[PDB]
């Protein structure tokens, strides 16, 4: 049974830098190698076949090189939707065991999120409960911090924006109705390095 | 112009079976190889096998050997992926590819299907409620379901443009729950209508929410 390493396993570069990623194999393969590309709730594609052979409707900055058990894989100007996971495959003899992976991140400039925020529905309210959420909108970098005070959270982020390279989070923080309907004044603190200062986005009950 | 479609995605309890088609058009389907990838939830790729349709013949990996069926039905250009009982590691999402031949030849994975996810769990499925994220950025609420996915489009998919669609996060409930938000101009407020089109197969729920200002 074949066994495959990449490097690295991740990396993060800006916009026309050059990008080389290397395939190992256990055993000599000549050239019966694949390189997938697959961007985030999607399925992949092929990108490259026996080991240097471009794939029909692919850009040209790909390319493949490499013979026996080292082979590498080459993205001559990084472009912001070429963030990406990055496969390879072994297709000298079955099974064709794939490799672990590279994650590949795009730099670009600190961008700073822009805040919004959503009261609960009435029609949620009348259900039991009570969602607030904040939205923070195609920042730079990841890292950002949320806090929710009233005077039991939950966070998710999106992946890098294949056109911008920016990020995206939500913030629901969630309440029974009767504790919704104690307190007044709601509000999401955001800190961010690409902020001057914390940003406070605020909702008094009923409109 | 080839395309391979894949069935929606199931839910199943542990020991269960388990059939997945994927419907294939654009070439002559008994001419090449087609075969099933494997990727665990947060995993890479694992080559599962692989089948000629034109004569059932079958390559899997020893991995998955006496554990899963690969067949074919060649008259109606359809692929399957079969379980007689299902483990909680099955949990997964179940790509199908065609293998092409370029000139002992070289095989490489083309053309891919958009996928099925499966979820093995002894707990029952749960349809999902939607509420309206009132604005500019404007959204949808899915809360409380089970199990994943769940997929979400604006305007039947006319608007795609600043639409954000987050990870779902798994509440202390055992339900998921996920956010779709998209940004417009503040002047189409009053003008454009704005609707989520959430879709949850596991529960056989699709739901329509058209969003208002407050």
């Amino acid at each position: 049974d074949i066994q495959l390493t990449q490097s690295p396993s991740s990396l993060s570069a800006s916009v026309g830098d050059r990008v080389t990623i290397t395939c190992r194999a256990s055993q000599s393969i000549g050239s019966y190698l694949n390189w997938y590309q697959q961007k985030p709730g999607k399925a992949p594609k092929l990108l490259i076949y026996a080991a240097s052979t471009l794939q029909s409707g692919v850009p040209s900055r790909f390319s493949g090189s490499g013979s026996g058990t080292d082979f590498t894989l080459t993205i001559s100007s990084l472009q912001p939707e070429d963030s990406a996971t990055y496969y390879c495959q072994q297709s000298y003899s079955t099974p064709f065991t794939f490799g672990p992976g590279t994650k590949v991140d795009i730099r670009r400039t600190v961008a700073a999120p822009s805040v919004f925020i959503f009261p609960p529905s009435d029609e949620q309210l009348k259900s039991g409960t009570a969602s607030v959420v904040c939205l923070l909108n195609n920042f730079y970098p990841r890292e950002a911090k949320v806090q929710w005070k009233v005077d039991n959270s939950q966070e998710s982020v999106t992946e890098q924006d294949s056109k911008d390279s920016t990020y995206s989070l939500s913030s629901t923080l969630t309440l029974s109705k009767a504790d919704y309907e104690k307190h007044k004044v709601y509000a999401c603190e955001v800190t961010h390095q690409g902020l001057s200062s914390p940003v406070t986005k605020s909702f008094n009950r009923g409109e | 112009q080839v395309q391979l479609v894949q069935s929606g995605a199931e839910v199943k309890k542990p020991g269960e079976s388990l059939k997945i088609s994927c419907k294939v058009s654009g070439y002559n389907f008994a001419s090449e190889w087609i075969g099933w990838v494997r990727q665990m939830p947060g995993k890479g790729l694992e080559w599962m096998g692989i089948i000629y349709p034109g004569d059932s013949d079958t390559k899997y990996s020893p991995s998955f050997q006496g554990q899963v069926i690969i067949s074919a039905d060649k008259s109606i250009n359809t692929a399957y992926l079969q379980w007689s009982s299902l483990k909680a590691s099955d949990t997964a999402i179940y790509y199908c590819a065609r293998q092409n031949h370029y000139g002992a030849y070289y095989y490489a994975m083309d053309v891919w299907g958009q996928g099925t996810t499966v979820t093995v769990s002894s707990a029952s499925t749960k349809g999902p409620s939607v509420f309206p994220l009132a604005p500019a950025a404007l959204g949808c609420l899915v809360k409380d379901y089970f199990p994943e996915p769940v997929t979400v489009s604006w305007n039947s998919g006319a608007l795609t443009s600043g639409v954000h669609t987050f990870p779902a996060v798994l509440q202390s409930s055992g339900l998921y729950s996920l956010s779709s938000v998209v940004t417009v101009p503040s002047s189409s407020l009053g003008t454009q209508t704005y609707i989520c089109n959430v879709n949850h197969k596991p529960s056989n729920t699709k739901v329509d929410k058209k969003v208002e200002p407050k």
